[PDB]
RNA sequence: ACCGCAGUUUGGGCGGGCAGCUAAUUAGCUUAUGACUUCUAAGGCUUGCCUAAAAAGUAAGGGGGAAGGCGACAACCCCCAAAGACCAGCCGGAACUAUGGCUGGCAACUAUAGUUGAAACUGUCCUCUUCCUCUUUA
DNA sequence: TAAAGAGGAAGAGGACATACAGTTGA
DNA sequence: TCAACTGTATG
């Protein structure tokens, strides 16, 4: 269900898109993304309508990550038409990544 | 244990030597900070491959029981409302907890590369934007090539020296002793960062110029010489040291206490040695201690040796602990802390703080008011005069400085002394001690509260009842302000200390009371006295 | 009040201690979260005099000499004195008041008899949080 | 009176308080 | 040639 993106169409798919929209940056070779990646999955099911989830990998789109000040892997952008929103990096915990989101929606 | 303070007079060279010391332990914190930091990939690693097979355990035990309470059980977790469920499916939720926090992960094909730590030390990790992990080693001499697989690993003065030499810095003046002192440092403060049942306990900070070791620890041995007769203390690193304590040879008690360990220590007021003491038994105990993984690892822990070393051990223990204990009168109080009195007692004591540390206090305040103005007067200045170099501080202002740090270790000792001897009084007069705070004032007070360290207070009082033989209770505080104490019943205040019960059957009925006492009674009959 | 020194603190001890009132340079009462020296940015009354943040310093047991400091003062020399106040038991529900009383001994001071000689001490490392000062905005 | 920085401290609260081999040197 | 210091092992 999560949307997986691209470098080429990054722009409008995240900023003039509309609605909240959280971009997980994701690596193959790492041991915390593969630890958070079901957490994504449920949540991108759990908040279907509330808020959508998206995919961008560092292997694949390598000059998104630098340009919006990401430095490891894994990282969470929630982005809200044109500008991030909220930012968070870090293997967070199923509790911690809920409260969040409710935090922050 | 105790501890034994000793003021020491050292010359301009002593003290140079000590600064020196000093640099190169701040030197070896960072290096071994750096290496840990560098190794926790490992662990970390080994934790989440444990943690894959739990969640495969409960998914297993999970889909394998029958398919009417999973789908509820998993919604439970998967949902933020929870509803009441029966025992039965609570105790599935409960055997399936892990599915809590974490869900199945395959962890296979990963490159163990460095990690980066962030506030824990399982949940928060990131690898920085492809080379697996690998040890780093002493990079010459006797011990070419040896991975510094833990921190004891760097319990070398060869390998150590052969680091400094390779980033260009003279070799290690420092003894040995005091670089095992810092090491165990290090090692609790990590042990303290990886514990779970901590929550406080966070990741070791690296230290700046501003921050350097203030303390030598010598955790090995006992100092050389004690010449009580010429007043000179011998100890590793330095020259003789002379003592400027008049009462040392009494406090210390060389004829029945034992030595231990000791330490260097500065302080605005001197230069101290902290000599630790213990009973005589103590030697043998550890003795016995230290064996016991040779036996186990050579008879098994089901041998008669390890019995055998286990019954003594113990019978050991036992002499050291009955070496301290008092008879006593079977006494029993209640205490209450207060806002007016530090402690109330169950038979109408009101005990005064320390009164003389607020004086302190705003003394610092005002003190530090002077020190801003004079530097952003300074700054002033500086700047006026056309530089952009960082300014340089005068001597009016390392003065004032000086006098600011007096003042706060005059305030922190002050507490400490009548802490101290509130609480050997309280262990002297009574046997069994009920304690209970209400702290729901909380809810400048914390001006005033901070200064009175009830914490350590309580603290020092559990430990000295505890070693005479007495009984120290911390009852619930349900219910205990607004109780009349003889009849259970909620009463009213009639001033900002006093009480008055109310209903008619009571026997102290329109009455006031000490709302203290009363507090300290309730304390008293929640503890079976 | 406060400051310095006696291992660290409290009650005390020796020394430093603004200003006002009173009495006779030296004694009492009120009172300052230290006192003093040198040179200055500034400010006040009228060209002079006063007060002075900052900066650099001085002393903090008594007395007599004394090289040398712009000055507070003083290296060095001679005499006197020596409080964070003694030891061991036994009572004490030990607060108010930061530990009261009795017995024996030992010191010091008074007039063989009196007074004084108070209490306590387990510190270090670490990570969090709190407090305060000063700034900026509101 | 309120809130956010920077810097100097402390209070909370948990632990901790080594033994043998092997080598050097006055 | 014996005390003090350095290396190893354990928790």
């Amino acid at each position: 269900k999560i949307i997986h993106l691209t470098d080429d169409s990054f722009d409008t798919d995240v900023l003039k898109a509309d609605g909240a929209i959280l971009v997980d940056f994701w690596a193959e070779w790492c041991g915390p993304c593969k630890m958070i990646a079901p957490i994504l999955d449920e949540i991108a099911d759990e908040y279907q309508g509330k808020l959508t989830v998206a995919k961008l990998n560092i292997d694949q789109n390598p000059g998104t990550a630098p340009k919006y000040g990401i430095r490891g892997i894994p990282t969470l952008l929630l982005f809200k038409n044109g500008e991030v929103a909220a930012t968070k990096v870090g293997a967070l915990s199923k509790g911690q990544l809920k409260e969040f989101l409710d935090a922050n929606l | 244990m105790k501890t034994i303070k000793i003021k020491i007079k050292l010359t301009t060279d002593q003290v140079q030597l000590c600064d020196r010391y000093l640099e190169e332990l701040t030197w070896l914190w960072n290096l071994t900070l750096s290496n840990q930091l560098h190794n926790h990939c490992v662990t970390w690693y080994a934790w989440a491959a444990k943690l894959s097979a739990d969640l495969d355990k409960a998914t297993e035990k999970l889909d394998k029981l029958k398919p009417e309470q999973q789908q509820l059980v998993k919604d439970y977790y998967r949902t933020k409302d929870k509803p009441r469920l029966t025992k039965k499916e609570q105790e599935l939720v409960a055997k399936f907890d892990i599915f809590a926090r974490w869900s199945s992960f395959s962890l296979d094909g990963i490159i163990p590369v460095p990690l980066r730590l962030g506030n824990s030390g399982y949940e928060g990790l990131s690898c920085q934007i492809i080379v697996p992990h690998k040890y780093r080693t002493f990079p010459g001499g006797k011990f070419e090539g040896r991975e510094l697989t833990t921190l004891e690993k760097l319990d070398n003065v060869n390998g150590l020296n052969t680091l400094r030499a390779f980033q260009n810095l003279p070799d290690l003046q420092v003894s040995s002793h005091y670089i095992g002192g810092l090491l165990a440092f290090f090692k609790e403060s990590w042990s303290a960062f990886l514990d779970p049942k901590r929550m406080n306990s966070r990741k070791p900070k690296f230290k700046k110029d501003s921050d350097k070791i203030t303390t030598l620890s010598n955790n090995q041995c006992a100092p050389n010489r004690i010449d009580v007769n010429k007043n000179i203390v011998t100890v590793t690193g330095f020259s003789p040291i002379t003592i400027i304590d008049k009462n040392w040879v009494k406090r210390l008690n060389l004829s029945q206490v034992l030595p231990r360990t000791y330490m260097l220590t500065q302080n605005p007021s001197g230069y101290y040695i902290n000599i630790v003491i213990a009973h005589p038994l103590h030697e043998e105990k550890i003795a016995l201690v230290k064996k016991l993984p040779k036996v186990k690892k050579e008879f098994g822990e089901d041998s008669q040796e390890y019995e055998d070393i286990k019954s003594k051990i113990k019978f050991l223990e036992q002499q050291i602990k009955e070496s301290s204990i008092v008879k006593g009168k079977d006494l029993s109080v209640g205490i209450d802390p207060g806002v007016q009195a530090v402690v109330s007692t169950d038979h109408g004591a009101l005990f005064l703080p320390n009164l003389t540390r607020e004086r302190v206090s705003i003394h610092i305040e005002e003190l530090q008011s002077r020190l801003d103005n004079a530097e952003l007067i300074n700054d002033k200045k500086w700047k006026s005069l056309g530089n952009k170099t960082p300014r340089i501080k005068t001597k009016n202002e390392t003065k004032l400085q000086e006098k600011i740090s007096r003042l706060h270790e005059r305030g922190a000792n002050s507490s400490n002394a009548f802490n101290h001897k509130l609480s050997t009084r309280l262990s002297r007069t009574y046997e069994h001690i009920a304690w209970e705070d209400t702290q729901i004032n909380n809810l400048g007070l914390n001006w005033i509260m901070r200064q009175r360290c009830l914490s350590d207070l309580k603290a020092k009082t559990k430990q000295k009842t505890e070693n005479r033989g007495g009984n120290f209770h911390e009852p619930p505080a349900n219910y205990s302000s607004q109780t009349c104490h003889c009849c259970g019943q909620k009463g009213e205040r009639r001033s900002q200390h006093e009480f008055v019960c109310k209903n008619s059957d009571c026997k102290l009925f329109d009455i006031p009371q000490q709302a203290d006492t009363n507090a300290a009674r309730n304390h008293k009959q929640n503890g079976g006295f």
